[PDB]
């Protein structure tokens, strides 16, 4: 029996930050 | 119930001795025919694909035959599957009256 | 000339043996293709030369009937009874492992060869008494691919009548014939 | 029978079915006078009906589940009428009128003005063509065999 | 930005001139064909891209030829 | 009977309507160089529909495809309920 | 280059709205930029793949985070056949109260979205329980997305960049992507289930913190290495086990019994274990093939080349193949798109009949929609690989390199190919549909006992060489006297002639003249597709009308009013054509899949045996009677949770409806109006202080038929996934 802890929710928001930081590096590496 | 150590090792000596003898000539002059996978008339590597150089330190050969470490690694695996096909179908219990 | 009146291929001159100038589905218009034929109609011949005595022989002795004489293997047990007494070595995978590194070693040495005619007609240590030596080479060739044509024929014969007429062998059905010939015939397959 | 599928007469569906038809007919009946051309119509239906149903059933056809006739086109001896005799009077009458037509408009091409022939069909030339379409396998084969039938040098495009 | 060519199959009817609406053909004097002329496109700034000029050319296949291109404000056909 | 068929019909506008002439000149070439193969190819040369007579039956079999639906539903539905 | 349209020069100096059009229209097609080197192309094309690859693994993360986050995985574990999976929550400012109040479904706590996509059984299926193990693995999703586009930057950079011999390696590629991305991947999958998934349909737990003490058998490979392999096949889960539990469970981790797990009614795990070993085993094998550093192997151009036919009736054979398809990114683009296609239709062919997720066909609105969606994706899939092979013979197509070889042979006979596709297409259509209408009448007139009726014997005899004994042919597996029968009797056969025997399932479905109808319409479908894509692929270099059509790119709107009128004459307007049609043949295909399901749901298969044969049957029996609940969705009387559906099958029929307007009204009309309008605009007061920057104009002849094909496409999917999910969820039945 498990609900998801709101740290969990907090690690997974700067998760996808960072991996949309990235993103946006890969992009701007394509359109130069 | 089959012995694992002499079925492995009599499958993997009948095709050591199949490659180093019987079908050595056929594949030789196979593979001189088939030389090298070429693009647009001249190789991988003289194309420009410094990955596709082949290695000849892993290809020295001192057999009379010319007989290469990866062929031995070749016809061993197909000694190792055979003798594995062999002993699964011994002790596979299967024994159908056809 | 196989028939009468017909106008002969200008690849099949006649010089060849056995050479009547059948080919009506023109399958030998190729040269390369032509030799390679020559040579695989004499093996498959002389394999039907070599086998039908060994479909004869054991059933006119008994205990077999070249179909029942594989009926040991897909059984199991019974690897035994070569003729009446068991094979201390009879085993199915020692047999068939055998067979096939023997005929594979064998046929590999064949197909190392160069000259047609040595793929067709080697000589040599194949011809101990020196049958090619006696200057009737043309009429001994015509008689082995008749009597090589002839046999393929007949094991074809073999195979069909077996298929019609499971569990029997060939002098059976030879003797259904000669039984009462004009109610034993192939009518009674190709018309039920 | 073949797919499991029993026949029309010994089926129940078929029967049904019959009854249920002339059920509706006579209630469709009931309204009006006995001599009258509204009943003598309904009559000559009811007997038609009764006619179609015994001929399906003593013509031997098979039925489904539903009650329903059903065809075999596999190539059975015991349905030939179902599928290949009408197909081959199919074949004949399709082949006829494709041969006529291919031979008037052969006729036509060595002509003076071959598209007013074209529009306007010479009815002589077309009515002797059309007569002689009786044996059209036979001078189809025999144009076949004579390397009369098909052509080597037509226009084609750049490929 | 179209572009009209002229292949050496003309004949010189100036039936592709007569027909351009922004006059972007002109017959030019030539040898290799009876009328002695054949026609030019100099003027294919002004090119519209209606493809009058080869529905004018008699030929088994056409002898002017338009590619269409980069559109621009003459192109377009804008009179805003 | 006549509800599905104008339904079919109005489909089959669509047809004339949504396409151009140069695929059927192409199919036409392909069909005649096939009939030309058995020397059956017609005197009346074969062409596709001009566009303004491709547009035209368009329109024409789209109208009478929706009346036709229209026209089959108030029949049934007033002549049951009337 | 110095506008939007960094990459085109030509579109970057256009004064008009064309320009915006056109720019987005053409950014992903990178051989027609401007200044494109090889070189570049293959680095570009490696790095967006790269993009693709890490947005594939965001939408997956993004999935399973939801579902973790907002769904009741837990509570549907608990009781699979009665608690309906949750999507993802609702926020939707503009509702009401009574839509909240409808859509609180499931045990949740406001408004939510049932899911339909079968995570959830898969997701079971494979081990995971709780929402922890959800959680990480979204954790772990993003971390696999972080990585390809971390590894997408650095392969472009100027140090890591690969070379164009290394993009052309064809036997060294295909020797790892065989071995490894095949082979080992099953192999890793097959661990998997040994090691984790099977021992949790057996009341077990196993995870990272105890992988290396629990042993996936008794005696773990002492008979693997001992020859003994049939000791992991003694002791297989009994008929009576409950998934999840210990309750009759066995300890065999590789069986092979063929058929349906009895509760589940889904393919044994075990079945699947052995299964993804066998394929491991075989990719790994068949990668060892092609020539590469170490002087073994084959060689593909001297395979290619030594297949040549004596006698000439091929030709040259495949000679010169090699470089045609190393040196063509569209034929290799279109070879994979024609295989995708076929596989993804075989695996919606093969999901609905031989489910392998517990659950699962039980849930019916998930199967059907799982069906239609990859055969839908299928279909588009297909048209791609048509079209970039039409791409191919316009663009890289040399005809002096490929002289008399199949590929030239087979534009010699090109309009003996089409004249014979002509002939099956009109023969299919006129005679299916002349039997349909002949059944109409038949059935109008109040004789339904003279309609023509067809059995389809050939299907049915398949059937019953599969083992099937309903049509009584008694042939093959359904002969006990067959060698086939006597050979399969111990090892596949009881439970494969249970299931195939057992009327309830769809596994081999009883089938009628309904049937045969219904698979010959598809078949002039296919052939008529077939017919328009090959068409304009094998007509695309030039015809008749306009021989020089190579000249003018794959896309362009026409040749002019000349020589008759060359309207929609490029090969991009084949595309347009076979569009439709694919829509068509996958709508019957789906039509009849979803009818022949309900009816078997719902008990009553005799409606459909009965009313397919006629077209007013399938209208009435069909459409009509399951839009029922579909459009009382909302009602003068108030809304239901079928609102939703209702609304967007309205949606749909309204945007399909829009896209008639650019398939049928053509531009200068437009471009017309637009003239008028912008007088209109440069006239009147206080409206002159407001400029354009780009001068407006009417879309271009391509762009409207593109954006016509859109709007309609995007209203049949619409309208079609609505009524499917509410037809089947209002009954579930
Ligand atoms: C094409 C050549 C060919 C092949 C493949 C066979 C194969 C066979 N023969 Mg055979 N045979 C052949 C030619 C051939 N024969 C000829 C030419 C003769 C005449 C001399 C015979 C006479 C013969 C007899 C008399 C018998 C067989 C038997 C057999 C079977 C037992 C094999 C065995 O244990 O022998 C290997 C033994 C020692 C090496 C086997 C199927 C036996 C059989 O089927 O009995 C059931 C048997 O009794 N054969
Ligand atoms: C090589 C020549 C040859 C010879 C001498 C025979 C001889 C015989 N065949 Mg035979 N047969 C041959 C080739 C030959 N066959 C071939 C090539 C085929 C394949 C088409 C067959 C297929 C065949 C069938 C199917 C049957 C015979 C039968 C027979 C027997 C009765 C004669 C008859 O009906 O015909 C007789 C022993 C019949 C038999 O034995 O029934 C009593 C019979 O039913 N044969
Ligand atoms: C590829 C499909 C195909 C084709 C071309 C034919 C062709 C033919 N069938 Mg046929 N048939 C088929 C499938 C087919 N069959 C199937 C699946 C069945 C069910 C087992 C049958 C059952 C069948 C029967 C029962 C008979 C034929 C017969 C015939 C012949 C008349 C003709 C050559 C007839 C025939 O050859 O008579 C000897 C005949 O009586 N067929
Ligand atoms: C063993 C080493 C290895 C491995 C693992 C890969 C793996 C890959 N390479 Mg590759 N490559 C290799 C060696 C290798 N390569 C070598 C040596 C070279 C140079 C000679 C290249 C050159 C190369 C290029 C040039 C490109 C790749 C690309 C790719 C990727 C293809 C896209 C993808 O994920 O498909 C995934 C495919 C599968 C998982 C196969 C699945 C089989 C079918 C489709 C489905 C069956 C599964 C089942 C039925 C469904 C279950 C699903 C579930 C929902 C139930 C893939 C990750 C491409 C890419 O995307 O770049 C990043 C690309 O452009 N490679
Ligand atoms: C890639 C897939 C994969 C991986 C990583 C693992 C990993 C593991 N398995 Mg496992 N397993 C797998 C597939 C896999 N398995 C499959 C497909 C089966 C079914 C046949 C099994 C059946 C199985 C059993 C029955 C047992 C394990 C055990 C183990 C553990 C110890 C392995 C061991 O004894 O040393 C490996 C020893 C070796 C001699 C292997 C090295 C040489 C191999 C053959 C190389 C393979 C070829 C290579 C790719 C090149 C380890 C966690 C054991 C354990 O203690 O688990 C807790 C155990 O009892 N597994
Ligand atoms: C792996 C899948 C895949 C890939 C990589 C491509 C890649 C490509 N396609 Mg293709 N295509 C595919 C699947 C694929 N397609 C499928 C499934 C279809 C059928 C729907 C098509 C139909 C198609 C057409 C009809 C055309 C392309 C074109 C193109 C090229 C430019 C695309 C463009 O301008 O985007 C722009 C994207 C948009 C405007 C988005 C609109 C929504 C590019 C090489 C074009 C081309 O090469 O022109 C010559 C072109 O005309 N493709
Ligand atoms: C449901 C309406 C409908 C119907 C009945 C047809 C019927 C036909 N179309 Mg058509 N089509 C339609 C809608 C329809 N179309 C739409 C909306 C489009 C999108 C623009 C197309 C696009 C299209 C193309 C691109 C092609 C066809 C072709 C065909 C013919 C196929 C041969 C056949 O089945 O003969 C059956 C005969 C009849 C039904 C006539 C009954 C009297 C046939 C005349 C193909 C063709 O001509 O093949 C030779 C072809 O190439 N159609
Ligand atoms: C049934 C589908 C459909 C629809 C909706 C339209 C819509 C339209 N057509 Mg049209 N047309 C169609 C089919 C359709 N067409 C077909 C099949 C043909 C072929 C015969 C034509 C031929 C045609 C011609 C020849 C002409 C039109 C014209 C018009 C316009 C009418 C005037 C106007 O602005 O309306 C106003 C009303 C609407 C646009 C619809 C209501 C607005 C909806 C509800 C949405 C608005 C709010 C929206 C949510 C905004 C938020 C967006 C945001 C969320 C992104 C309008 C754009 C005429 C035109 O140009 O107008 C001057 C015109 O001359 N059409
Ligand atoms: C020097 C010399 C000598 C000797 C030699 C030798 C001794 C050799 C050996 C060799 C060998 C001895 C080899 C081997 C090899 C092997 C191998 C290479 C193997 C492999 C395997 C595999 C690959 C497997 C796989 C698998 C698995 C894993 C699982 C199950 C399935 C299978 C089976 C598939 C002499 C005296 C003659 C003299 C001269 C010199
Ligand atoms: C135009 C073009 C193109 C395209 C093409 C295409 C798109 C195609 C397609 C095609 C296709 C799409 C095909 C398909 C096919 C399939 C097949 C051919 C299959 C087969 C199968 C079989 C044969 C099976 C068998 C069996 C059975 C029945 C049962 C079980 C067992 C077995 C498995 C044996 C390209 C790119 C090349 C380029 C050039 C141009
Ligand atoms: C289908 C279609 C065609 C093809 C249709 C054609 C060629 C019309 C065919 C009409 C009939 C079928 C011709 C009949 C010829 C004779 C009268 C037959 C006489 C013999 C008996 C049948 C009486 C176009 O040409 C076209 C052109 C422009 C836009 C759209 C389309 C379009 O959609």
């Amino acid at each position: 029996m498990t609900s998801i802890s709101d740290s969990q929710i907090i690690v997974a928001l700067v998760s996808a930050f960072i991996t949309g930081i990235l993103a946006l590096r890969l992009g701007k590496s394509l359109y130069q | 119930e089959a012995n694992t150590a002499l079925t492995i090792t009599l499958s993997t000596g009948a095709l050591l001795f199949l490659g180093r003898f019987v079908f050595l000539p056929f594949q030789r002059d196979n593979v001189s025919r088939q030389g090298l996978p070429v693009q647009n008339g001249v190789t991988h590597f003289d194309a420009g694909d410094s990955r596709a150089q082949e290695v000849t330190s892993f290809l020295k050969t001192n057999d009379p035959a010319g007989f290469t470490i990866v062929d031995v690694l070749a016809w061993g695996a197909l000694g190792h599957a055979v003798g594995f096909f062999i002993l699964a179908t011994i002790n596979n219990g299967y024994n159908p009256q056809f | 000339e196989w028939l009468p009146g017909n106008p002969r291929p200008s690849y099949l001159d006649g010089s060849a043996p056995g050479d009547f100038g059948f080919d009506p589905l023109g399958l030998g218009e190729v040269p390369e293709n032509l030799e390679r034929f020559k040579e695989s109609e004499l093996i498959h011949a002389r394999w039907a030369m070599l086998a039908i005595p060994g479909v004869l022989i054991p059933e006119a002795l008994g205990y077999g009937n070249w179909v029942s004489a594989q009926k040991w293997a897909a059984t199991p047990g019974g690897q035994a009874t070569y003729l009446g007494n068991p094979v201390p070595w009879g085993n199915l995978p020692i047999i068939l492992a055998v067979e096939f590194i023997a005929i594979a070693f064998v046929e590999s040495q064949r197909n190392g060869e160069s000259d047609p005619e040595k793929r067709k007609y080697p000589g040599g240590p194949f011809d101990p008494l020196g049958f090619s030596k006696g200057a009737n080479l043309e009429e001994l060739k015509l008689k082995e691919i008749k009597n090589g044509r002839l046999a393929l024929v007949a094991f074809l014969g073999f195979v069909v009548q077996a298929v019609a007429y499971p569990g029997t062998g060939p002098l059976e059905n030879l003797k259904t014939h000669l039984a009462d010939p004009w109610h034993n015939t192939i009518a009674h397959v190709l018309i039920p | 029978d073949v797919a499991g599928l029993t026949p029309c007469k010994e089926s129940k569906g078929f029967a049904k079915r019959e009854k249920q038809e002339i059920k509706k007919l006579e209630s469709r009946l009931k309204l009006y006078a006995p001599d009258s051309a509204p009943a003598l119509a309904l009559n000559a239906t009811i007997e038609k009906t009764k006619r179609r149903f015994a001929f399906y059933g003593n013509e031997g056809l098979l039925c489904g589940t539903d009650g329903l006739p059903h065809l075999i086109v596999d190539g059975d001896q015991a349905h030939l009428g179902e599928f290949v005799y009408p197909g081959l009077v199919f074949l004949y009458i399709a082949g006829w009128i494709g041969w006529v037509g291919r031979a008037y408009l052969i006729d036509v091409r060595t002509s003076k003005k071959p598209t007013e022939k074209e529009i306007i069909i010479d009815v002589p030339l077309a009515l002797r063509i059309m007569s002689k379409g009786l044996t059209w396998p036979v001078a189809a084969i025999g144009e076949l065999r004579s390397g009369k039938l098909v052509e080597k040098s037509a226009n084609i495009t750049v490929s | 930005a179209h572009s009209v060519k002229i292949y050496d199959t003309c004949i010189g009817c100036t039936q592709c001139v007569r027909a351009c609406p922004t006059d972007v053909l002109e017959m030019v004097p030539w040898d290799g064909c009876k009328a002695s002329q054949i026609a030019s496109a100099p003027r294919t700034e002004d090119c519209v891209g209606c493809k009058r000029c080869e529905s004018a050319c008699p030929t088994d296949f056409l002898s002017v030829r338009v590619y269409l291109g980069a559109e621009t404000t003459r192109s377009m056909g804008l009179a805003y | 009977l006549l509800f599905l068929g104008a339904h079919f019909v109005w489909a089959f506008s669509l047809m004339f309507l949504f396409s151009g002439r140069g695929y059927w000149q192409e199919l036409i070439e392909s069909i005649v160089w096939a009939h030309n193969k058995l020397k059956v190819a017609p005197a009346i040369q074969p062409r596709a529909l001009s566009i303004v007579q491709g547009r035209a039956v368009g329109v024409a079999h789209y109208l009478l495809g929706g009346i036709a639906t229209t026209w089959a539903f108030f029949l049934a539905r007033i002549i049951s309920v009337g | 280059a110095s506008r939007f349209p960094k990459f085109s020069r030509g579109l970057s100096q256009d004064p008009t709205t064309r320009r915006i059009w056109f720019g987005i229209a053409t950014a992903h097609d990178f051989e027609s930029h401007d200044d494109m080197t090889e070189e570049r192309l293959y680095q570009k094309i490696f790095a967006s793949h790269f993009g693709q690859l890490a947005i594939i693994f965001l939408w997956t993360s993004g999935n399973l985070f939801h579902v973790a986050w907002q769904g009741n995985f837990e509570a549907w574990g608990q009781d699979p056949l009665h608690v309906r999976p949750i999507a993802h929550a609702i926020w939707d400012p503009h509702f009401g109260q009574p839509a909240v109040e409808a859509f609180t479904r499931g045990g949740a706590s406001g408004p939510v979205n049932i899911a339909y996509s079968g995570v959830y059984q898969w997701w079971y299926t494979i081990g995971l329980r709780t929402n922890q193990d959800l959680y990480g693995g979204s954790i772990f999703l993003l971390f696999v997305s972080a990585l390809f586009l971390i590894a997408g930057w650095l392969h472009l950079q100027p140090k890591w960049k690969p070379s164009v011999s290394w993009f052309k390696n064809a036997e060294s590629r295909l020797n790892h992507h065989l071995s490894g991305l095949f082979g080992v991947s099953s192999l890793a999958w097959t661990g998997h289930l040994v090691h984790v998934a099977i021992p949790e349909s057996r009341g077990e737990h196993v995870r990272w913190n105890n992988l290396l003490t629990a042993l996936p058998h008794p005696q773990g490979l002492g008979p693997f290495f001992a020859g003994q392999w049939n000791v992991y096949a003694q002791n297989p889960d009994s008929n009576s086990h409950l998934f999840g539990t210990s309750e009759g469970a066995g300890t065999a981790i590789l069986t092979f019994l063929g058929g349906f797990h009895p509760q589940t009614q889904s393919l044994w795990l075990t079945d699947m274990a052995h299964h993804h070993l066998a394929i491991a085993v075989i990719f790994i094998i068949a990668g060892h093939m092609y020539r590469t550093n170490f002087g073994i192997g084959h060689s593909m151009k001297e395979i290619l080349e030594a297949h040549t036919p004596p006698g000439g009736r091929l030709g040259r054979g495949h000679k010169g193949l090699y470089d045609t398809i190393n040196n063509s990114l569209h034929f290799q683009l279109g070879l994979a798109l024609a295989s995708l296609g076929v596989i993804t239709s075989l695996v919606a062919q093969h999901m609905y009949s031989l489910p392998p997720y517990a659950f699962l066909a039980q849930d019916f609105t998930t199967q059907a929609a799982l069906y239609t969606h990859h055969q839908y994706i299928a279909g588009f899939i297909m048209t791609g690989a048509f079209a970039h092979g039409a791409i191919f013979f316009i663009r890289d197509y040399n005809p002096e390199q490929n002289k008399d070889n199949v590929l030239a042979r087979m534009l010699e006979h090109k309009e003996a190919i089409i004249s014979h596709l002509s002939w099956a297409s009109l023969f299919l259509g006129f005679h299916t549909l002349g039997l349909y209408v002949h059944n109409d009448v038949m059935l109008a007139f109040g004789t339904p006992e003279k309609q023509i009726l067809i059995e389809p014997v050939f299907a049915q005899w398949i059937q019953s060489a599969h083992g099937k004994a309903l049509y009584g042919f008694d042939v093959l597996l359904s002969s006990a006297d067959s060698p086939a029968f006597n050979a399969g009797q111990t090892l596949w056969l009881p439970g494969w002639l249970d299931a195939i025997n057992n009327n309830s399932n769809s596994l081999f479905l009883t089938i009628g003249p309904g049937d045969f109808l219904v698979h010959h319409a598809i078949a002039l479908g296919l052939h008529t597709t077939t017919l328009i894509l090959v068409k304009g692929a094998l007509d695309a270099r030039g015809s008749k009308l306009m021989p020089d059509k190579k000249e003018f790119g794959y896309s362009f709107p026409c040749d002019g009013p000349g020589r008759g009128g060359t309207c929609d004459i490029s090969a991009w307007d084949a595309f347009y054509l076979a569009v439709f049609w694919m829509l068509n043949t996958i709508g019957w295909v789906t039509f009849y899949w979803h009818w022949k399901h309900i009816t078997l749901w719902q008990g009553n298969v005799a409606q459909f045996n009965e009313s397919s044969t006629y077209l007013m049957g399938w209208l009435r029996d069909y459409l009509w009677l399951n839009s029922s609940q579909l459009i009382n969705g909302y009602n003068p009387f108030g809304m239901n949770s079928l609102s939703v559906w209702a609304w967007m099958f309205l949606f749909g029929h309204l945007v399909w409806a829009t896209g008639f307007m650019f398939l049928i009204s053509w531009r200068g009309y437009w471009q017309e109006l637009i003239e008028t309008l912008a007088w209109a605009h440069e006239r009147t007061p206080l409206a002159n202080l407001v400029r354009w920057k780009d001068k407006p104009v009417a879309l271009s002849i391509v762009q409207a038929r593109l954006v016509g094909l859109a709007h309609f496409s995007v209203g049949y999917i619409f309208t079609y996934a609505a009524f499917l999910i509410a037809s089947t969820s209002g009954k579930f039945g």
